C-alpha cells in the first residue's frame, strides 16, 4: 500500500507549489532559479547544514531562520555558490529573502523575509548578479502551482554539473506523503548538523 | 554541492521533523561520499504543510523521510562526476560502528582504490593498504575481502571476479567486533578529472 | 611504497643516528604527499660505516640528514606518477605547528583542488572549502591565500584580479594564512592528472 | 665548501659498496635486485618504518632487525611487495636474510642473517621468485663495489613505476659524507615512526 516513487518530487505532498525559471544566472539560458512553497496550513520546518567551518551567505542565512522552526518558502538558485562573498554576499542572500517575502505578499500572502530560506550553489567566490536574480524572483512566484511538473522545474532549476534532476516521493498508506528533490554530482561528500 | 529540499503533508511539529530529519542525514547523506570534498553550501530542509491532517507516528515518519533520503542518495550516487563504477562500500566486524564507517570512508576516499575500480580491477591489495591506515582497532591478520560477494582475501592474505559491471560491492570484514556500516561512492574515472580540471 | 636508505662515513652511535633521522624524517618524508595512500612497506634506513673517524656534533649530523632527506623528497615530488605540477601548500598563521600541517594536508589531498591545479585553474574557492574541513582552530573571516605569490583570497573573499592568475608554468606554490597564530607548515604534492588516472587503471 | 650533490648515492660516502641487477623478478628483466653493504669499521643504524597497520613481511623483518642498532648490509627488491603473504612470506624475508649473510660470509665477511635488513617495492598480496631472487643474491654480493656506478645501479634496480632514480650526497666541509638513494612515485603519502 506504501509506495515509494521516482518521477515525483516535492509538489507530490499536497499544500506545496513550486516552479523553476531561467533568470540568466547561467551564461547557458538554464533554468537556475528555483521556488518552493507552503500553502499551509501549518509552517513547520527543519534543517541541517553543512559541518565545513567555511560557510556561504544562504547557509548562515538559513541557519538564523531555522531557529524560528518555521518556513514558508525555500528559494533556491545555481549559476553561483554567493559562498567566501563576506558581508556583502550576506546582504545579497537578505535581499534575496526579503524579495521573496515581497512578492509573496504581493501575490496575495503576507510573508516575511525571516519566513524564507535561502539556498545557492555553484561556483565559490563570485557575486550573485543580483539585478537577474530579483527579476527572476518575481517570475517565478508567479510560475509556481501545485502540479508534478512544477516539482520537476524546481527539480531541474537547481542543477549545476547534474546530467539528471533528482526526485522521489514516499505515498504512506495512511494517506501522507513525503517528497523529495536534491542535486549534487561534485564536491559531494556531506558532513550535515 | 549537494542540497535538497523535502515536504511532507503530515502534521509533525518542529521537533518531529528534526528527529526524522537527523536520523535520515546520519545514515544517509552524511554515508555519500563521491570524491571526498565537503562543500560551503550543503543544505537540507524539511517542510511540512499538516495538510493530510494526518499526524504519523514518528517511527513512520522517521521511516518515511529515511526511505525518500536514501533514494535521492542512489540517484545523486547514479550520476555523479564522470561515474563509471556505482560503489558500495561495506565495513563489518568492526569494533564499533563509528569505527566501521571509519574504515568504509578511507577505503572509498583512496586515490588507489577509486583508480583501480575505474579500470574493473578487483585489488584487494590497495583496500588493505588504504584501510590499514583508518585510525580504528585493526588485526591485519583477521581482515577478508571480497568484490561481488567473492572472497579475494581471507585471513590478511590472497584467497587460495568479473569487475566489467558498472555495479561494484566491496564488502571488508575486519573480524573485531560487530559494528557495521556502508558507504555509497563512485570510481575515479578520466571523465571526473577532465569534467573538474577543463 | 617510499624505500631510502641513506650512508655516512661520519662516526656516530646507533642513538645519534637515530636522533638525526626521526628528525629528519618528520620535516621531510611525513610531509610529502603525492596522492595521499600510504603503503605497507615504507623505509628509511641510515647506516654509518665511521670510515672517516670524525665524530660530528649531533647539530651538523641532523642538518646533513635533513638536506639530504629534503632534497630526495623534491626529487621524489618531480617524478610522482603523472605528474603535471610540483605543487607546494604552505600554510602559516595557524593556531599550533600541528594545526598548519593537517591544513596543508588537507588541501593537498583535496581531488578538486589537484584536479584545478591539472587545467592550470586558479579556482581558489576550492582551496577554502578544503580548508575549511580540517579538524583546525579556524576564522573563516581572516583567510587569505596567495598563488604563485598573488594574492586571490583576501581576509576570506576574492582578490582582484584572482581569475586571471598564471598558473601555466609547472611549479606552482600556494601559500594559506590562517590568521589565528604563528603555526606553520609545507606540504610537497603534485596534481591529479590523466596520466595518473591511466597509469593507476591499466 | 659544504657541498649538496645529485648523481651521487650510497656509496659516496667511504666504507660502502653497493650494487644492482636484473634478477628475472621483473618481466621486463629490468634491474630488480639491490644491495649496499657496509665495510665497517662501525656498523651503527637507525631505522623509521610505515605506520600502516598493515606491515609487509619486509618492515617487520627489518624492524626486528633495527632493535639491535646494528646493520651489515641492506638487501631490497622491486617487482613485489611480498606484502599480506602470511607466515610463508616472512619466511621468504628471512631467506633472502640468510642467502645475502652465507654470500657475504662466502665473500670474505663473516656475516649473520640478523645482520641484513630486508626491503621490498611492488605489487601488494604476491609472493616472491625464491629461485629467481636467491640467484641474484649470489649475483649482486659478487658485484657489488664502492664506486659510484654501484650507487647508481642500486638506486636503479628499487625503481617501479619511477622514471628516474633519485639520488643525493652532502659532502661537509668536515671531510665526512651522508650519501643517499630514494624510490616511490605513487602510494607515497609516508608516515614515518
Amino acid at each position: 500500500t506504501t509506495r515509494l516513487l521516482r518521477a515525483q518530487g516535492v509538489t507530490a505532498p499536497a499544500g506545496f507549489r513550486a516552479a523553476g525559471v531561467a533568470a540568466g544566472i547561467k551564461a547557458s539560458g538554464a533554468l537556475d532559479l528555483a521556488l518552493v512553497f507552503n500553502e499551509g496550513p501549518d509552517y513547520a520546518a527543519a534543517g541541517v547544514f553543512t559541518r565545513n567551518q567555511v560557510k556561504a551567505a544562504p547557509v548562515l542565512w538559513t541557519q538564523q531562520v531555522l531557529t524560528t522552526g518555521r518556513l514558508r518558502a525555500v528559494i533556491l538558485n545555481s549559476g553561483g555558490a554567493n559562498a567566501c562573498t563576506g558581508p556583502a554576499g550576506f546582504a545579497d542572500t537578505h535581499a534575496t529573502a526579503e524579495a521573496v517575502a515581497a512578492a509573496l505578499s504581493d501575490w496575495g500572502t503576507e510573508t516575511g523575509a525571516i519566513e524564507v530560506a535561502v539556498c545557492s550553489t555553484g561556483l565559490i567566490g563570485d557575486r550573485l548578479p543580483m539585478d537577474k536574480l530579483l527579476a527572476g524572483v518575481a517570475h517565478v512566484v508567479h510560475e509556481m502551482h501545485g502540479g508534478l511538473v512544477g516539482g520537476d522545474e524546481a527539480a531541474h532549476a537547481i542543477m549545476t554539473t547534474d546530467n539528471v534532476p533528482k526526485q522521489v516521493a514516499l505515498h504512506h498508506h495512511d494517506n501522507w506523503t513525503v517528497g523529495g528533490m536534491a542535486k549534487g554530482a561534485g564536491m559531494l561528500a556531506p558532513s550535515l548538523a | 554541492t549537494m542540497l535538497c529540499v523535502l515536504t511532507t503533508d503530515a502534521a509533525a511539529e518542529p521537533a518531529a521533523l528534526e528527529r526524522a530529519l537527523r536520523r535520515a542525514a546520519a545514515a544517509t547523506f552524511d554515508r555519500l561520499d563521491i570524491d571526498g570534498s565537503c562543500s560551503t553550501n550543503d543544505t537540507v530542509l524539511l517542510l511540512s504543510s499538516g495538510a493530510s491532517e494526518i499526524p504519523p507516528a514518528q517511527a513512520d515518519l522517521d521511516e518515511a523521510v529515511l526511505r525518500v533520503c536514501d533514494d535521492l542518495c542512489a540517484q545523486l550516487q547514479a550520476d555523479a562526476e564522470g561515474v563509471t563504477k556505482r560503489v558500495t562500500v561495506t565495513v563489518t566486524g568492526a569494533a564499533t560502528e563509528d569505527d566501521a564507517l571509519v574504515a568504509a570512508r578511507q577505503i572509498a576516499r583512496d586515490s588507489l582504490v577509486k583508480t583501480a575500480l575505474f579500470g574493473s580491477d578487483p585489488n584487494w591489495g590497495r583496500v588493505l593498504a588504504a584501510v590499514g591506515m583508518a585510525p580504528i582497532t585493526l588485526d591485519p591478520d583477521r581482515i577478508s575481502v571480497s568484490f561481488n560477494g567473492a572472497a579475494v582475501c581471507v585471513h590478511g592474505v590472497g584467497a587460495p571476479v568479473d569487475l566489467s559491471d558498472a555495479d561494484i560491492d566491496i564488502t571488508v570484514d575486519l573480524g573485531v567486533g560487530d559494528g557495521q556500516a556502508r558507504i555509497r561512492t563512485t570510481d575515479l574515472s578520466h571523465a571526473y578529472v577532465e569534467e573538474n580540471s577543463a
